């Protein structure tokens, strides 16, 4: 905890800007379910609002989640 | 590590028929996922990459998905050639760790096997020993019962057998079974005889030959 | 075309130590990495391990921490598995693959042909091959099956061919099977037409890398 703490802070790893992130996801939730008066009908609806506003928000965390995955494993790239 | 938990263990269907395999991981791994054909005797090649790429120079007729943290394997229309185990395989993070593996199989017509019998070489007479070999080829099922009969005598203890791989373009089977003896014991004898049965005989097929006739 | 060409099977004591090369050809040699699998007897497939031919990095899983080495000779693209103190359970067949990563996926996509390697305190024994000639009691249907019987060799693999490869049609060459003594025995059949049995030569091609033994042997219909 000690030592790789100030490896993310040395390398500028945005790692507290991710779990803001995160946390930025649930406060939407939270400040969606109040405002609605509630929801699970339709789910759905919600589903496709959201994918609207960011349509590529999912895709590009996984992109990214499997691409430090690699960095951290030292594998080779190649382009095309 | 991560679990990849395969299933089924082994299926089979027809030619034509659409196949699916999944494959089940511990944990999230955000599509970072391969599937490999292992055909008989022959290196794993790669089949789908990021769980729903297929590979190059890989049949369209394969295809990937996902749904959560399981994924698919999809044959669309199955062709004899795709007999093989397959493997999904975690690719997110190292260990790169396989499922444990499906086999496919596929299913065809019933097909009566050819019978044929080899008397021992003079090569091998030369040396002291006999191996006559019977020879079931191209049948389907796979289950069919080799007898000798030495001078019409059931033998036992005496044969070994194997069966192949079913064939990638026929879908059969084939079987070779071995009867060995000292040349002593060979040249006992007068009748070799190998009977057949399987599924595609209505009774039992007798191959046979009289030692040392031409 | 890209290739790798790993060595050829090989019968090791126990305590001993081989080291199994992958050769590459065809393609930047230091652009991709290297892993190996490990195939155990029926379907198991394992992960073995990684190199990368750039760095030199190395990494295992648990289960081959102890005794796996995989090596490089980047001047000659090759890389190597070497297993030390060979313990018994070390019988498998090992495939090398390159590891390639295009920064999305990681995949193993050209592999070696794999090296089948032995572990066992008996000794090697070459295979005697005898011919199984076409006769009128194998022949069907304008066809005539014939074929090579090679008996009595250790360890696995033998390897068989037709007229050096060019016959493949209608081969068969059945899993060897395990005699009392320890040996083994297969055979290895064809079915070619009977009309031509006078203008063609069918050659068995017999190869135990183990014992040096390379056999052909030309299979011809009995005469008298």
């Amino acid at each position: 905890n000690e030592a790789w703490n100030g490896f993310v802070a040395a390398a500028e790893l945005p790692r507290n800007e991710a779990d803001e992130l995160r946390k930025a996801l649930d406060n939407l939730a939270r400040q969606m379910i109040m405002k609605d008066k509630n929801w699970h009908d339709k789910g759905q609806q919600y589903r496709n609002w959201f994918l609207k506003e960011f349509p590529r928000l999912k895709s590009e965390l996984e992109d990214n989640i499997r691409r430090l995955r690699a960095l951290a494993d030292g594998v080779q790239k190649v382009h095309k | 590590d991560i679990q990849m938990t395969q299933s089924p263990d082994s299926l089979s269907a027809s030619v034509g028929e659409t196949v699916t395999i999944t494959c089940g991981a511990s944990e999230n791994i955000y599509g970072a996922l391969n599937w490999y054909q292992r055909k008989q005797g022959k290196s794993p090649q790669l089949l789908i990459y990021g769980a729903t790429n297929l590979a190059d120079g890989m049949s369209s007729r394969f295809s990937g998905s996902r749904s959560g943290r399981q994924y698919s394997l999809k044959i669309s229309s199955l062709h004899p050639d795709d007999v093989a185990t397959y493997y999904c395989q975690n690719a997110l993070s190292m260990p790169y760790t396989f499922g444990g593996g499906t086999n496919l199989e596929t299913k065809r017509t019933v097909a009566a096997p050819s019978v044929f019998i080899f008397p021992p070489s003079d090569e091998q007479l030369k040396s002291g020993t006999a191996s006559v070999v019977c020879l079931l080829n191209n049948f389907y099922p796979r289950e069919a019962k080799v007898q000798w009969k030495v001078d019409n005598a059931l033998q036992s203890g005496n044969s070994q057998e194997s069966v192949t791989e079913q064939d990638s373009k026929d879908s059969t089977y084939s079987l070779s079974s071995t009867l060995t003896l000292s040349k002593a014991d060979y040249e006992k004898h007068k009748v070799y005889a190998c009977e057949v049965t399987h599924q595609g005989l209505s009774s039992p097929v007798t191959k046979s030959f009289n030692r040392g006739e031409c | 075309q890209i290739q790798l060409v790993q060595s050829g099977p090989d019968l090791k004591k126990p305590g001993e130590t081989v080291k199994i090369s992958c050769r590459t050809s065809g393609y930047a040699f230091t652009n991709y990495g290297v892993n190996w699998v490990k195939q155990a007897p029926g379907k198991g497939l394992k992960w073995m391990g990684w190199i990368n031919t750039n760095t030199g990095q190395t990494t295992y899983a648990e289960e081959f921490r102890g005794r796996f080495a995989i090596s490089l000779e980047t001047s000659a693209s090759t890389a190597f598995l070497t297993i030390s103190n060979l313990k018994n359970e070390d019988s498998a067949t090992y495939f090398c693959a390159r590891l390639i990563y295009d920064g999305d996926y990681i995949s193993s996509d050209f592999w070696g042909q794999g090296t089948t390697l032995t572990v066992s305190s008996a000794s090697t024994k070459g295979p005697s091959v005898f011919p199984l000639a076409p006769s009128s009691k194998s022949t069907s249907g304008g066809t005539a099956a014939l074929g090579c019987l090679v008996k009595d060799y250790f360890p696995e693999p033998v390897t068989v061919s037709w007229n050096s490869g060019a016959l493949t049609s209608g081969v068969h060459t059945f899993p060897a099977v395990l005699q009392s003594s320890g040996l083994y025995s297969l055979s290895s059949v064809v079915t070619v037409p009977s009309s031509s049995l006078g203008t063609q030569t069918y050659i068995c091609n017999v190869n135990h890398k183990p014992s040096n033994t390379k056999v052909d042997k030309k299979v011809e219909p009995k005469s008298c």
